[PDB]
């Protein structure tokens, strides 16, 4: 079966610079698993981040990127701000048209 | 502009059946893929279901094969799931989700619904 | 005379048939037109400029900028199938015919009726309608072809398509030169992107006016003009659709093991190792023989740049593609490129009775299977070592240039020697009939927007105007603007539109598909309780023929 | 009847010279056929699936997925140059003759014999065969082509090449519509990329039998059938290949200085200064004259996606080219794309007395130059500023796509309004001769299997089968399989091929290649001391011709 | 060229036809299928675009 894994929590400082990894147990991301990011505040619906592993909805700010770093999708933060400590969750297209969903990485702004 | 709204969520009995209904609006509902996700409560998002294609192609996690359908009517712009022999371990926030790549889907969750509750408990 | 009729109306398709299964087809087409005077007796030169919307980053395909000499003529054309058939006539046609064949145009204006209006003081309006017994209409037939071609069929603006409902002319421009230059950009891009209009080369410089290049006919109350019969030499058009891919061309492998059981989990087998198969490939430093590598005789279609937009000295232009994608028959969603999108008014197929300025809109999916599907497209290394690693393919997933929605069939070009494809399907009932060649050294191999080019030439475009009718305190010396009694005309329009067609003849043990009526489409053509038409499109190439 | 024979074995080959040079030259092929009855009496609509294989990563270019109708009907194809010419007729042909017309084709079946086999009940196996002296051979001529083409040398699957060697029909079969979608992926790839077959098109189904489509001939012991001669529309076809490139097209350079002592070290020179020379160049910008910025009249041979695999309705194909790789003559590892490989059985060519199920295999590398050695290529900007730096050069060993085994030459495509380029050569003894032209509208400029291509029609396929042998029990009730009597048949096979060529002229003051027998290659034309004959592949364009 | 010029330098001129036929690359682009305007960087490869 496939896992997705993320560390389960990250920190950064106000300002600062954080990255969330998203890999596979077994195999590596590319840019064919159309890595997605989600966003979720506490008690709300989630919001997407990215999508096709490069592209941020409008209205997402652009200190929000995605990328392929190794084997493993990247979401680098760059400046966070007070707002973006949240649930990020990553979404992997695993062919055909089955979807998985990554644990999620509890990002708190210091 | 596009706009999801989940409703259904109720609370049901181990072994139940029940239906959720997904209204769309703001963007031409029979042109994108959409899919169920769902949160189990304090667990992170699992996909359930995808419908895609003009054809109406379905497809479904390994946990709710059997049990779940997912079906579309563009008339009335609204996406079904039906759950059938519900388990406590059904019980979860269930999210609309479309993909925002008609043509050239973007195999991602584009927008969400605010999501309904479903317990499943005796 | 005044109280003659000079013609008759006839708006009847007659099938003659003939020997050796082939039949003429006379479509007769009969309309009343009016005619509104001009808003201005002048030529004007007009900048259309839209800088505004193409000055946002990332709009530039919705560039608008150009220069139209605007015309006191109107246009009246006839170059659309809807304007010849009425759904029964088309399904006849796409059901028991394989090629048409384009025989010859004519047309002719009669029982031309010319009213002045006058409007009372009285503070509620009120006005009365007179007729002008001695008030001509002028019609110009460019038979020469010297006027710029300007089919309105593409703006949705060629006569009515219903015989009991009137129509009018569309006002007459054609293109005057001009130069733009727009650097394409993003959301995301910092800086204004250079976005100029520079004007007009002198030495391409072509006012036309239909006075100096055509003769003017004044046709009064009494007065009748016909064009006279014009004869084309335009290529067969096929009804029919080819299905066969590169991958079903030839002899099949030979099955050394058949299925025992029917059931579509059975399936036969070759039986042989591909890399221990007989057969020829192009591909030199393998041995696999498979359905994907065997030699075929050519290409069947060809892969081109997808939402391209070339620039030139009048600013950015979609490149146009033959055949339409792939996969748009399977999910009907997959409609882009290549198939085209028609947007019409009341006129033209929409409900009469709807209200409001949105257009009815179809997405045209043709059944031959040309197309491509680019998303199962990909590029490998000539070493050809199987299973391919990452680093020795390019797939349709890949970025290219750094952008991950842009991959290379995007930007990939495989049209050559060996493609072959066909020509564009008629659309029904807004697509055009004939077009007019390029008069270029070189010539396209076909149009996408006619199923019939005309090589030579094919009929003059036929121009109308109310000739004005001047007050009594005409004064030319005056810089302010003619003064003109309020004027119009309503004239019958009838045209011949005469078809050579070839009966369709079974070839296959199974039914083929054809146009019906159905519970779904039953009332798409009937009016409604309150008199409401419409015209949905049909498919013509609906039956199959055998590529190889 | 019954001890009467119906015809004579030819199979020799006659040159008539006519004047002027040219010649007539007529091969007879004759053929003992042996067919066995139909495995089945029944069409089946056959789907091969091996799903298996293309479900590895990376293996999509196996992808043999496809439905096939399978008829109880087999195939007689003599379409290969195999089955007409030995090496001592090709060898006088590619050697005298410039160019090779296609006249006509026939072919007859006569002195049938129809056996049927007893088998014993004893339980050692044995059998004695009797003469059906009222079974019948039913034959089939599509002279019409209503049936699909299914040429069998794609397949290495036409009548034998020796004269002495009984040969065999193939078992017909054709290619029926279907919908197939593979998502490319690679070694590395992770989940399960989208691998479906989503069925038949109804619009696209086209069920053919030779019953309801051909008229059918039943033939005794005593009679024949000749299908009467066709004639051939095609273009000529080229015995001499091109050398020059682009390198090579017009007037030379003055060389101002000339070597003063033979050697390969001295070297002429032009004397000039390449940014004082004069003459013309398509850039513009640059005042450099040399070999390789000069303008030429064109351009010869072009560049499209090698192993570039192109997705439709039926799933990947791979694009072909239609020229050779450059560079495969002096370095014969570089055969690849666009150079046809051979892979052939007992019958064609193959060592006979061989075991095993591995065909022997050889790749074609033609004379002509055309080819492209993309190793060579490179991309710069337009300023044209040298030497050129990193940035301003796309060079072949620059990553496209951010993988290190593709480059720009991989999807760089070439072909334009000036590209010039040569049709295939054909190819001893394994080449087809003739094929079927596509009935699209717009029709490629040459097919890359076939010199001939079939303009207007070329003759029809020929199908035979062996007349249901029913034994006293036949109930057609029964849902049970037909119990026949076993039968089988032999037959002889005569056609007649004509050909016009014309005599090679010497042009040059030195001599030309031509094919001759040597120690190395003395033994490839001669029997073995138990028989085992074979025909190794000979190339047709020995001598070389002026492009310019 | 000037018949009494000197050296070997020779006279040059490039040819610009009057023809429009011509392209202007530096105002080329492609796009997306999806063509969601106004489009966004990963959806364009402009000529810009290394």
């Amino acid at each position: 079966q496939t896992v997705v894994t993320q560390e389960p929590s990250l920190s950064v400082s106000p300002g600062g610079t954080v990255t969330l990894t998203c890999g596979l147990s077994s195999g590596s991301v590319s840019t064919s698993n159309y890595p997605g990011w989600y966003q979720q505040t506490l008690g709300r619906a989630p919001r997407t981040i990215i999508y096709r592993t490069s592209s941020r909805p409008s209205g997402v700010p652009n200190r929000f990127s995605g990328s392929i770093s190794g084997n493993k999708a990247a979401l680098t933060i760059t400046g966070a701000q007070p707002e973006d400590e949240a649930d990020y969750y990553c979404s992997l297209y695993m062919g055909s048209y089955t979807y998985v969903f990554g644990s999620g990485t509890q990002l708190t702004v210091l | 502009e596009v706009q999801l709204v989940e409703s259904g969520g109720d609370l049901v009995k181990p072994g139940g059946s029940l239906r959720l209904s997904c209204v769309a609006s703001g963007f031409t509902f029979s042109s994108y893929n959409m899919g169920w996700v769902r949160q189990a409560p304090g667990k992170g998002l699992q996909w359930v279901a995808w419908i895609y294609g003009s054809r109406s192609s379905t497809n479904y996690a390994d946990a709710v094969k059997g049990r779940f359908t997912i079906s579309r009517d563009n008339a009335k712009n609204t996406l079904y799931l039906q759950m059938n022999s519900l388990r406590a371990e059904d019980t979860a926030v269930y999210y609309c989700a479309r993909d925002g790549g008609s043509p050239a889907a973007y195999y991602g969750m584009d927008y969400w619904g605010p999501g309904t509750s479903l317990f499943v408990s005796s | 005379g005044v109280g003659i009729s000079t013609g008759t109306f006839n708006n009847q398709t007659e099938f003659k048939f003939l020997e050796n299964g082939w039949v003429y087809i006379t479509a007769n087409s009969s309309r009343l037109v009016h005619l509104n005077m001009p808003e201005s007796e002048n030529y004007r030169r007009v900048v259309v400029n839209n800088l505004d919307k193409t000055a946002v980053n990332g709009n530039m395909a919705l560039d608008d900028t150009h220069a139209e000499i605007v015309t006191p003529w109107s246009l009246v054309d006839a170059n659309a199938w809807g304007v010849w058939f009425n759904p029964g006539d088309w399904q006849l046609i796409v059901n028991t015919m394989s090629e048409l064949h384009l025989v010859s145009f004519e047309q002719e204006i009669f029982n031309v009726v010319l009213k002045t209006v006058s409007e009372s003081a009285t503070q509620p309006p009120t006005k009365v309608y007179n007729n002008d017994l001695t008030a001509s209409l002028m019609v110009a037939l460019d038979s020469n072809n010297t006027m710029p071609f300007t089919p309105a069929a593409m703006r949705s603006e060629t006569l009515g398509f219903y015989p009991w409902k009137p129509t009018i002319p569309t006002p007459w421009r054609y293109y005057f030169q001009w130069d733009r230059t727009l650097i394409p950009s993003h959301t995301g891009t910092s800086g204004t992107p250079t976005n100029i209009y520079h004007g007009t080369d002198p030495d391409d410089v072509q006012f036309y006016t239909i006075e100096n290049s055509v003769p003017v006919h004044l046709l009064r109350t009494g007065d009748e003009f016909a064009t006279g019969t014009f004869f084309f030499d335009c290529k067969p058009c096929r009804l029919t659709h080819t299905w066969q891919t590169n991958r079903a061309l030839g002899l099949p492998p030979f099955l050394n093991s058949l299925p025992q059981s029917e059931g579509g989990t059975n399936f036969g087998y070759i039986g042989v190792q591909q890399d221990k198969r007989r057969g020829v490939t192009q591909m030199g430093n393998t041995n696999y023989i498979t359905e994907a590598t065997i030699m075929r005789p050519a290409e069947v279609g060809y892969s081109a740049p997808y939402y391209s937009f070339e620039a030139s000295t009048q600013g950015p232009f979609k490149t146009p593609i033959a055949a339409g994608r792939g996969g748009a028959q399977t999910d009907e969603n997959q409609a882009a490129d290549g198939d085209p999108r028609y947007a019409f008014g009341r006129q033209h197929g929409q409900k009469t009775t709807t209200t409001g300025e949105t257009p009815e809109r179809f997405t045209y999916i043709a059944h031959q299977d040309t197309g491509r599907y680019p998303e199962g497209d990909w590029i490998q290394n000539i070493n050809f070592n199987l299973p391919v690693t990452d680093d020795n393919v390019l797939l349709p997933t890949d970025p290219i240039g750094g952008k991950t929605g842009i991959n290379y069939t995007n930007i990939f070009n495989t049209y050559g020697p060996l493609t072959a494809l066909n020509n564009v399907p008629p659309v029904y009932p807004n697509g055009q009939i004939w077009d007019k060649e390029f008069d270029t050294d070189l010539k396209p191999r076909l149009h996408v927007n006619a199923p019939f080019v005309c090589q030579n030439n094919c009929p003059g475009q036929l121009f109308v105007k109310v000739a004005p009718n001047l007050t009594n305190q005409y004064d030319p010396d005056a810089s302010a603007n003619m003064s003109r009694i309020v004027t119009y005309s309503d004239f019958w329009w009838k045209g011949k539109l005469v078809f050579k067609a070839k009966l369709r003849a079974s070839h296959t043990w199974n039914p083929i598909q054809q146009m019906s009526i159905n519970v779904d489409n039953q009332f798409n053509y009937v009016p409604s309780n309150i008199g409401g038409m419409k015209i949905v499109y049909e498919k013509s190439q609906l039956a199959p023929r055998k590529l190889y």
